[PDB]
């Protein structure tokens, strides 16, 4: 992996000590030719949750253009999901967005909608 | 090459707090993991807990929960474990040593002894373990605190056979150990025996004659 | 939460030899085992991790093997600078634990102690106290037993004892026992002994004295 990434099973992974909206997240991960972090099983939520914790962190996860995508064209339907209880409940807003679109893994690992100007850490990730 | 430099040893009354330093060097300090291992005399090794810089997240055994907190100075390359509410149980030798996500401690630290105790500084009296084919006498080096004392023979002439023993703790908080050489009984009546005790943290030396 | 269990405690062997020690976790951790060496005075070395894989430099005469629950390391023909302790440890979920160690010991011929037995000093008398020191020196294997006897009843908790480590050129051990009384107490009695047992001895060995 490149310098100051985290190498991990065939991926390296870049965790941010500070905060952006999730769009803006995603587009320093695009610039690092990654992506938010896509996670696609249980072992991986294993490793985010274990150097993420306790902060809420962005992951490549968003229903911003009406349905759950993820960032690299993962499907979302049929894969590997971690949903808190309750979640994805698309909570109404106004000042960090409409609405609760994009994906954040919480404290205990869960994911959670939340809104998209939220200033959170984030991860990339990318192929090794 | 990496490097892990830990700070000194520290001496400490119970129920104080003591902050132990890691400078890491050699690798991108940011992209793994410090572990904290504990090691008391003689035992085995205990694993603390784990801090990953990059993020400051930190993961303990629950048995450190109270007692030990990690944090990192991220601008020195440093990680830090305090231990506070010390106990005696909390001597012993501290080592900070990397790794990776579900990976072994791939380098260590020179280790941080703590001994943490009441006692006070305190010089050693020095005994003779009189002899009476091959003798053996000795000096019995008692009460003392901190380690260590130095225990040599006729000035450092004497080597051969001699045996200096490691301290124990006595229940009063004090060290005592003995230091014992054979040499030919026929060398009792002609060859003066001396060992010379040195203890620096309470300036003691004694150079104790051990006659027949 | 997972206990690591190593054996044997204590393993004597020779340059050239081969050895295996083992470990057990008491819950699969499938290949997430290190090995570690540790030289007496030194920090632990990474020897082994995922069970089987090597350490960057470490010598290949170091092999580990084993997933689940049981896993080994075996070491083909030994150095000299293989001598020391090895420890185990999950780097599975953390929190990581720990076997609690092995010792690799230089073995070499069954020697039996030769014992003295050493009166408290007249110096330390004059102080209230009344130390007997009992010396077993240069025997070999390590186990050994020394019980203290004061006009024939034998003591409990008013003694201590050191062992050396192996001795750099003979590889033998040496003991001290110290039994500790107040000077009352002490001339409150006459013959002290010290009762030597180890196993290169044919019966129990007794240095005594009296006053
Ligand atoms: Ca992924
Ligand atoms: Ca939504
Ligand atoms: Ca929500
Ligand atoms: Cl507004």
């Amino acid at each position: 992996c490149p310098v100051n990434w985290v190498e991990h099973q065939g991926s390296c992974y870049w965790f941010s000590h500070s905060g952006k909206a999730w769009a803006e997240a995603e587009k320093y991960c695009q610039l690092e030719n990654a992506h938010l972090v896509v996670i696609n099983s249980w072992e991986e939520q294993k490793f985010i949750v274990q150097h993420t914790n306790p902060f809420n962190t962005w992951i490549g996860l968003t229903d911003s253009d009406g349905s759950w995508k993820w960032v690299d064209g993962t499907d979302y339907r049929h894969n590997y999901k971690n949903w808190a209880v309750t979640q994805p409940d698309n909570w109404h807003g106004h000042e960090l967005g409409g609405s609760e679109d994009c994906v954040e893994v919480q404290p205990d690992g869960r994911w959670n909608d939340d809104f998209c100007l939220q200033v959170y850490r984030w991860v990339c990730e990318k192929r090794r | 090459q990496v490097q892990l430099q830990q700070s000194g040893p520290e001496l400490v009354r119970p129920g104080t707090s003591v902050k132990i330093s890691c400078k890491a060097s050699g690798y991108t300090f940011l992209t793994y993991w410090m572990n904290w291992v504990k090691q008391r005399p003689g035992q085995g090794l205990e694993w603390i807990g784990q801090i990953f810089p990059a993020t400051g997240s930190t993961h303990y055994n629950e048995m450190f929960k109270d007692k030990a907190t990690l944090n990192e100075d991220t601008s020195s390359n440093t990680a830090y474990m305090q231990l506070s509410g010390l106990t005696s149980e909390d001597t012993a030798v501290y080592f900070c040593a990397r790794s990776r996500y579900r990976n072994g401690l791939d380098y260590w630290g020179q280790g941080t002894t703590l001994t943490v105790s009441s006692a006070s500084t305190k010089g050693p009296s020095v005994f003779p373990l009189a002899p009476s084919g091959t003798a053996a006498l000795g000096c019995l080096v008692k009460d003392y605190f901190p380690e260590p004392v130095t225990v040599s023979w006729n000035s450092g002439a004497l080597t051969s056979g001699v045996h200096t023993f490691p301290a124990v703790l006595q229940s009063s908080g004090l060290y005592s150990l003995s230091s014992v050489v054979t040499v030919p009984s026929s060398s009792l009546g002609t060859q003066t025996y001396i060992c010379n005790v040195n203890h620096k943290p309470s300036n003691t030396k004694v150079d104790k004659k051990v006659e027949p | 939460d997972i206990q690591m269990t190593q054996s044997p405690a204590s393993l004597s062997a020779s340059v050239g030899e081969t050895v295996t020690i083992t470990c057990r976790a008491s819950e699969n951790i499938y290949s997430y085992l290190a090995w570690y060496q540790q030289k007496q005075g030194k920090s632990p070395q990474l020897l082994v991790y995922n069970a089987k894989t090597l350490a960057e430099g470490v010598p290949s005469r170091f092999s580990g093997s084993g997933s689940g629950t049981q896993f080994s390391l075996k070491i083909n023909s030994l150095q000299p600078e293989d001598f020391g302790n090895y420890h185990c440890q999950h780097h599975y979920d953390t929190p990581y634990t720990f076997g609690g160690g092995t010792k690799l010991e230089i073995k070499r011929t069954v020697a039996a102690p030769s014992v003295f037995i050493f009166p408290p000093s007249d110096e330390q008398l004059k102080s209230g106290t009344a130390s007997v020191v009992c010396l077993l020196n240069n025997f070999y294997p390590r186990e050994a037993k020394v019980q203290w006897k004061v006009d024939n009843a034998l003591q409990s908790g008013n003694s201590q004892e050191s062992v050396t480590e192996q001795d750099s050129k003979d590889s033998t051990y040496s003991l001290s026992s110290t039994l500790t009384l107040s000077k009352a107490d002490y001339e409150k009695h006459k013959v002290y002994a010290c009762e030597v047992t180890h196993q290169g001895l044919s019966s129990p060995v007794t240095k005594s004295f009296n006053r």
